[PDB]
C-alpha cells in the first residue's frame, strides 16, 4: 500500500493567501517563467530543480508597475507543493 | 527506483483549462493575456511529448465532469498526467466561468485509489490563479 494522496505535485503560481500577477500582453509571470525553464532545462534537470529555477526567475525578474500605488512595485514568489515519492525527469 | 518510470508508450495527457471570460454576475474582470499562456503551455508541453487538450471558458460544472471523465480514462499506457488551471481563484479555490470550485474536489478524481491506472505515476497540477488578496511588497537586496 501507498497513500492515496501520494504522487501528487501542486505547482502554485503564488504563496498561500497571496495574489498572482498576470500581464495582459505577455501572460502570467508564473506560466511565462515555467514554459521558459521547461523549454530550456526539461532535457537535463529534474522537475523540482526546474521549478526552483522558475521560483528564482519569478522572484527576481518580475515586479509590478501600476498607476494605482496600492498595486505598484509588488513582487511574487511561486509555491511548490510536492507529495512526489520519486524524481521526475521528462525524458528517458 | 529513485526515478519515476517515464518510458511508457505515452508521456500522458496535459489538460489545460483556460478561463478568460467570466459571467457578469461573478464580477470578475476578463483575464486578458491568458491566451498567451494557453498557447505557450500548449507548445511547451507538445515538445515534452504530451497529448495536449485545451478547453476554454468552462463553467464550474464543466470543470468537474471534464476532470471526472479524464480520471475515468485508461491511463495504463501513459507515464503521467498533467492539468493546468488558468483562471481566477482564492485559497484552495479555482473559478469556473460561473462560480468557485474547490481544488480538492478536482484533485480527488485522481486519488491513488480512485484512478487506478495512474497509481504510482506522477500527477502534476499547475495552478495559475490567486490564493488570496495579500500583496508582497518585497524587500531590497
Ligand atoms: C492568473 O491570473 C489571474 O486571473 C489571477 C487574479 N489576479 C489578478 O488578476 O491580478 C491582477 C488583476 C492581474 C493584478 C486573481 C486575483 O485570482
Amino acid at each position: 500500500k501507498i497513500p492515496v494522496e501520494a504522487d501528487f505535485l501542486y505547482a502554485y503560481s503564488t504563496a498561500p493567501g497571496y495574489y498572482s500577477w498576470r500581464n495582459s500582453k505577455d501572460g502570467s509571470w508564473f506560466i511565462q517563467s515555467l514554459c521558459a525553464m521547461l523549454k530550456q532545462y526539461a532535457d537535463k534537470l529534474e522537475f523540482m530543480h526546474i521549478l526552483t529555477r522558475v521560483n528564482r526567475k519569478v522572484a527576481t525578474e518580475f515586479e509590478s508597475f501600476s498607476f494605482d500605488a496600492t498595486f505598484h512595485a509588488k513582487k511574487q514568489i511561486p509555491c511548490i507543493v510536492s507529495m512526489l515519492t520519486k524524481e521526475l525527469y521528462f525524458y528517458h | 527506483d529513485n526515478s519515476y518510470k517515464m518510458d511508457y508508450p505515452e508521456m500522458g495527457l496535459c489538460i489545460i483549462i483556460n478561463n478568460k471570460n467570466f459571467h457578469k454576475s461573478t464580477g470578475m474582470t476578463s483575464r486578458s493575456g491568458t491566451d498567451v499562456d494557453a498557447a505557450n503551455l500548449r507548445e511547451t508541453f507538445r515538445n515534452l511529448k504530451y497529448e495536449v487538450r485545451n478547453k476554454n471558458d468552462l463553467t464550474r460544472e464543466e470543470i468537474v465532469e471534464l476532470m471526472r471523465d479524464v480520471s475515468k480514462e485508461d491511463h495504463s499506457k501513459r507515464s503521467s498526467f498533467v492539468c493546468v488551471l488558468l483562471s481566477h481563484g482564492e485559497e484552495g479555490i479555482i473559478f469556473g466561468t460561473n462560480g468557485p470550485v474547490d481544488l480538492k474536489k478536482i484533485t480527488n478524481f485522481f486519488r491513488g485509489d480512485r484512478c487506478r491506472s495512474l497509481t504510482g505515476k506522477p500527477k502534476l497540477f499547475i495552478i495559475q490563479a490567486c490564493r488570496g488578496t495579500e500583496l508582497d511588497c518585497g524587500i531590497e537586496t
